[PDB]
C-alpha cells in the first residue's frame, strides 16, 4: 500500500522538469527487499526471486534469492554486482546520474563528505531555495527512512542472534576463507541486508539436520565489493521449431543463473 | 615421421630434467601452484635468466605425443578415456592459471622482488605439468610406430587447444640506448 | 497416432486374463525418448524435462534432460537409475514382475540367454502352441525393430557422427577420470540412447565458443550401472500460509535435483 | 621488465646468426619462401637435429620488443604508421604459410627427400622472418624503456595473433619400442 | 526533409544572377555522406553506391561503397580524385568557379588565407552591404554546420573509436608502406569521413572472422591524394545482334571499377 | 529447337524407372556453350552468366563467363571446379550416380576403357538386346555427335593464331600458379572448350589496344583440374530495417566472385 523502494524517493529537483519512478508495483510490498524491482535490475546485476524450500511433511517455505543479470564475456568490473565502499564511486560514475541517486548511494555506502559536496553544490543553483532545499530534505529523509529499516543498530537494536549466517563455505584453494568471511562485515546495514536477502544459502542447519542445495557455490565475495565469479572453472552461461513443436512444456526448468553462498545455521528458537 | 617427435620430446623431458630441475612432483595436477613448493626454485632461478621462455603453450604439440601409443587391436578401452581425461585436465589447469595469473604473482613475489617474477612463474606451471607428464608417461604401458590417428582423440585436441591458446592469447600487459648502438652497429 | 514406448506393448502372453498399459499420451511425442514417461518413472527414478537454449538475437533451442527421483537417506542399490548389465537383474527382482517385461529387459540388456530360457520353459506349457506362440513372436519382432533402430549400426550404420559427448568431464582428484567412463560404451544402443537422452552436457563446444550450465557434476557413471549420487559431498535434499499470501509468484525455480554429468562439443558442419 | 625481453632477444638474433644462420638477405618478406634461394640453405641444414622445431610461434611475444620504442613526443605518424604496415604484412606472410604447406612441402621434397622437411620449412619461414624484423630494426632510431604503451597497437596486434594462432592451429595431419623400454628403466 | 549536400547551399551571390541547386533528391536521406550524387560525380569522379553482406542465416546489412569515372588512357592529374591540401587548388582550376564554391573548397581544406582573400576581395564590390555579406555568412554557417559533425573532436565529442579501418594491406614492393595511413590523418574530418565511406575494405575482421571480398586492393592512398590507379599494372578497364539476342540477360556482372583498400577490424562492443 | 547440352540426354536404360531432364530451356540456345544451366550448376560449380564488351563509341561485344559456386570452409575435393584426367572420378565418386551420368563422364574425359567395360557388363544383363542396347546405342551416338563438333574447333584454335589463350598466371612470382597450358591441353576437346568458355581472361589485347578487368587472379589451374583457389592469400567470401529502409536502389553492385585468369590475344580479322 506504501511504497518501501530506496530509489521510490527518486526526483529531479528543478522546480520546472519532473521526475521518473519506474518502480515496478512490487515496490509497495514488504518483502524485506528495500529496493524495487525496476531500479534493482537496473542499478544492480540482480533479479529478485523466490526459492521454495519443501520438507517431507508437505510443507512450503519460500526464503529470498536473487538472480544473475550479466552475461559471461564481461571481466572484471562488470562481474561485480554490488561494489565496496572504497570501488563503488569508480565503478558508479556519481557524476553521469541525477544528484538524488548518488546521494543515495553515498548514504548507501557512509560517503558524508559526497554528501556535503552534493549540499554545497546544489546551494549554488538559482531558485534553490524555492523547492530544491524542500526536495533535497524529502528525497534525504525518506532514503535515511529505509535506511533505519535496514540498518541493524538504528536506536533501538531489534536484532535477533539466531541466524548463523556467515556468508561462506567455499572450499577454496587458498586459505583465507576467514577472510572473505572477514568481510560484509563493513557494510551498512542496507548492504548485509540486501546481501543476505540476495543471496540464498546452499548449506541451511536447522535443529541438527543439514541441508545442502548446490553441490559447489555460486559467487566470492572479495574488498572490491560483491562479484560473481564461480570458482575454479567457466563462467556459467546466460541467455539475457520443429524440436519445438515436438517438444511440450516438460517442466522447461529454466537454467537463469541463481545465487548461492554461505553456510546457515538456525536455532531451535528461531522462526 | 611422428617417432622423431616421441623421442624428441622424451629426451628433452629427460635432459631438461637432468641439466637443473630436481623432480618435486609428489603434488598432481588438479590444483595450482604452492608458495611452499617453489620457494627454493625461485631463490636458485632468481640467478639464471628465463627470458627465452615463450608465453604461449604448445598444448596440441605437448600432448601429441601420448596420441600414438596403443597395442595393436582394441586392447583395452582404458587408455582412451584416461588420455581424455588428462587432456581435459591439462585445458582446465592452463585456463585457471591464465585467468588468476595476477593472485598467483603476488602470492610468489611477497617472498622477495625479482625482476623475472612472471617469468618464474610461468616457468613453474610449466614445469610442474611437465612432472605429472612424467609421472603419467610412467603410467602407460607400451608405444607402437604404426601411427594409426584417431579422428575422436584428435579433435578433442584441436578443440581444447583452440580453446587454450586463445585464452592464452587473451593474456595481456598493462596499458641504455647503448643497446641499440650496439645493435645497429652489428648490423652494419 | 501410435505409441512409441518399449514398454507400451507389453503384452501378457497368456490369452486368458488381460495386460495392462499405463502409458500416458506423452509417449506419442518423437522427442527421441522411446518409452512413456509413466513406464520410465516407474522403472526409473527419472522424469522428462526439456531444457531451451536461448542466445542473444532471440532464437530457439531446446535439449531433453532428466530429473533425479530418489531421496536423501536412501543409499546404495536405490541410489542407481541405470544399472549395468551385471548388477541389473538383481536390483529390479526380474521375478517379481511379468515376464514379459523380463523379457523386454532381458533383450534391452541382450540377455540371450534368459530368451532362450523363456522360449523353451514357454514350449512345454500347454496351451502355448495356441496363440503363446505368436504372442511372444509378434512380442519380440517388436522389441527388436525398435532395438535396431536404437543402435547406431543396424544393417547399415545410420551414426551422425556430429555431436560428441564424453559423459565424464569430472575432476575431483578420482585419479582415474579414466575409469569413470568405462562404462557406456558396453552399453546396448537403447541404454545409451536412453541415457543420452536423459543427461545434459555441463560444458558445451561449439566450434570456438565455450559455454557452461553447470558449476560441478551432478551424477556419475558406476561399474554398477549409473547412479544418482552426487560425487564430492552429502547427497543434496530431495522433497519428493501467511508468508505464501504476501510471496506472491516469483519464479519459483524448481529445486529438483536435474542431470548434468559429461562433455559435449560439436563439429563444423554438424547442423 | 620489457627491457629484458628486448635485449635478450637482440643478444638471441646476434648469436643465432653467428652460430649457424647466415644472411641470405636478397629476399624479403613480400613473397612467400623461395626454395631456389634456399637451396643452400637447406642442404646445410639436413645434416642437423632439428626436432626441437615446432609448429606454433609466439608471433605476438615476438613482436612485443618492437611495440616499446618511440622518440620523445609524437614527433611524426611515421612510426606508428611503419609498424602497423609491418604488423599486417606479417600476419599476411605467416597466414599463406599456413594455408600452403602442401605446395612448400613439394618444392623442397623435389630437391630430394629429407625427413625433416617439416621443421625446414619452419625454420626456413622463422628466419626469413627473423632477417625482416633485423632490416626493420635497422631503420628504428632509439628505444626507451619507460615502457608506456599504445593502446590501438596493442589491440591490433592481440588480434592478428589471435588468427595466427588459430592459423597454425589448423595444422592437422595424418599418417624402436626399445628406446621405451630404455626410459622406462632410466625412469626407475 | 533538409537537403545534406556541402554543395546543396551554393549561392550566385552576386546581388544580381540567381543560383542553380542540381542535386538528386536522393541527397536527403540519413546515409551520412555529405554531398548529394550529382555533386559528387560533378567535383569529383566518384559515383555512390552500396555492397550486400549476407549471411547463411538470411539477414541483411550493407554499407556504402563509390565507383569510378576515369577512363584509362587518362594520366596523372586526371588520375587524382581527392587531392591533399597540397595538390587541390591546382587541380580545380580555382578561377573557373563560382566565388562560393572557392569558399568552399578552401574550407574543406583549412584554406583560411584563400577565405580571408576572397571575403575582402569582395568588400570593394558595391551594394555588397546589402545581401551579399549575409549570404557570405549563411554560406559560412553552412559550411561549419556541415564540417562539425564528423569532426571527432568538436564541442562534445561523440567519439567511438571502435571501427579499426586503417586503409593499407598493398603488399608494397617498396618498404615504405608508412605513407598511406600516414595520410588520411591529416585531412579535413570531411574527407576523412567521404573516405571512409567511399570505399569499403577488402579484409574484414569482426571478433574472430575474416573476410575477403577482393583479392588485391584497387585504390592506393599518395601524397597527392587519393588517385584510382592499381599499383604496378596498367588500369582497369572503364566503359563509362543475333549473338546478343540469344545471349539473353545473363548476369551481366558489371564491370565498373570500385574503390577496395585497406583492413577493416571491429570490435565486439561496437554495434 | 533443337538441346544442345550433353546431359540433356540423360537417361535411365532401365526401361522401368523413370529419368530425370532438369535442362533449363536455355540449353536450346547455340551459344557456344554445351550445358544446361541446371546441368551446369549441379555437376560442376559453374553458373552461366555473360560480360558485355564496349567502347567510347557504344559498340557491343560479349562473352561467356562462369561463377564461383563454393563457400570458403569447404577444402580439398571441394574446391575443384573442373577434376583432371586423373582425379574426376574420385571426386565424382560415379558409383553412385547413374550408369548413363558415367558413361557420359568417361566418354568426356575420353576414358575409353570404362567405356568397354561398361558396354560388355550391360551385355549380360537380361532384357538389354530388347531395348536397353537401341537406348545404349542412341545414347552413344548422341554423345558422339556433340563431341564431335568441338574437337575439330578446339583443334583448329591449337593450331593457328587467331585467339591466343595463356593461362599464365599473372604476376609470373604469385603462387604455385602452375602453367598447366597442356594439362588444359591434356583435357578432352569438349572439356577445354567448356573451360575456355568459362573463364576469361585477366588481360585482353584487341589489334593494338590493351584491356584490363582484374588486378589478380581468381582460379587456377592444377593437376588436380581447375580449382577455385585465389592465389597467395584466403579464398573470397561467396555469399551464395530503418538503415536498410533509408538505402535504395544504389547500384547493388553483386559480391559474387566470378572467374579471372589467363591471358588472351586477338586478331584484327577474329569477330
Amino acid at each position: 500500500r506504501v511504497n518501501r523502494c530506496i530509489f521510490a524517493s527518486i526526483v529531479s529537483f528543478d522546480a520546472c522538469i519532473t521526475y521518473k519512478s519506474p518502480c515496478s508495483p512490487d515496490a509497495y510490498h514488504d518483502d524485506g527487499w528495500f529496493i524495487c524491482n525496476n531500479h534493482l535490475i537496473k542499478r544492480f546485476k540482480m533479479s529478485k526471486m523466490v526459492l521454495p524450500i519443501f520438507d517431507e511433511d508437505d510443507n512450503q517455505f519460500k526464503m529470498t534469492i536473487a538472480r544473475h543479470l550479466v552475461g559471461n564475456k564481461e571481466r572484471g568490473i562488470k562481474r561485480i554486482l554490488i561494489p565496496s565502499a572504497t570501488n563503488y564511486q569508480d565503478v558508479f560514475n556519481l557524476n553521469s546520474m541525477m544528484q538524488a541517486e548518488q546521494l543515495i548511494f553515498h548514504l548507501i555506502y557512509n560517503n558524508e563528505n559526497a554528501v556535503n559536496t552534493i549540499c554545497d553544490n546544489l546551494k549554488y543553483t538559482e531558485g534553490f531555495t524555492s523547492n530544491t532545499q524542500r526536495v533535497i530534505h524529502s528525497v534525504y529523509a525518506t532514503t535515511k527512512s529505509i535506511l533505519d529499516t535496514t540498518n541493524p543498530n538504528t536506536f533501538c537494536s531489534r536484532v535477533s542472534r539466531d541466524e548463523l549466517r556467515f556468508f561462506d563455505v567455499t572450499n577454496a584453494r587458498a586459505l583465507r576463507g576467514g577472510a572473505g568471511d572477514q568481510l560484509f562485515n563493513n557494510y551498512s546495514g542496507f548492504l548485509q541486508n540486501l546481501i543476505r536477502r540476495a543471496v540464498a544459502p546452499e548449506y541451511l542447519q536447522i535443529d541438527t539436520e543439514e541441508l545442502r542445495f548446490r553441490n559447489c557455490a555460486t559467487c566470492i565475495i572479495d574488498e572490491t565489493g560483491l562479484v560473481a565469479s564461480v570458482p575454479d572453472g567457466p563462467e556459467l552461461y546466460n541467455p539475457i521449431r520443429e524440436l519445438d513443436r515436438t517438444l511440450s512444456g516438460y517442466e522447461e526448468y529454466p537454467t537463469y543463473v541463481p545465487l548461492f553462498l554461505g553456510y546457515q545455521i538456525i536455532n531451535s528458537e528461531n522462526n | 615421421i611422428v617417432n622423431e617427435k616421441l623421442q624428441k620430446i622424451i629426451v628433452v623431458t629427460d635432459g631438461m630434467k637432468r641439466l637443473y630441475e630436481y623432480c618435486n612432483c609428489k603434488n598432481s595436477l588438479e590444483t595450482l601452484p604452492s608458495a611452499a613448493n617453489y620457494g627454493s626454485l625461485l631463490k636458485r632461478l632468481n640467478l639464471y635468466n628465463l627470458d627465452h621462455i615463450e608465453m604461449n603453450v604448445n598444448f596440441y604439440e605437448l600432448l601429441f605425443p601420448l596420441t600414438l601409443y596403443n597395442d595393436n587391436d582394441n586392447s583395452d578401452k582404458t587408455l582412451s578415456h584416461q588420455l581424455v581425461n588428462y587432456i581435459f585436465l591439462a585445458s582446465n589447469y592452463f585456463q585457471n592459471c591464465a585467468k588468476n595469473f595476477n593472485y598467483m604473482r603476488e602470492t610468489f613475489n611477497v617472498f622477495g622482488p625479482f625482476k623475472q617474477i612472471d617469468f618464474m612463474v610461468m616457468f613453474v606451471i610449466k614445469f610442474n605439468f611437465l612432472c605429472d607428464m612424467r609421472n603419467f608417461a610412467k603410467l602407460i604401458d607400451e608405444l607402437v610406430p604404426n601411427k594409426q590417428p584417431n579422428m575422436r582423440i584428435h579433435s578433442v585436441l584441436v578443440m581444447r587447444d583452440k580453446i587454450v591458446k586463445l585464452a592464452f592469447s587473451n593474456l595481456q600487459f598493462q596499458t641504455n640506448t647503448k643497446h641499440l648502438q650496439r645493435l645497429i652497429m652489428l648490423m652494419n
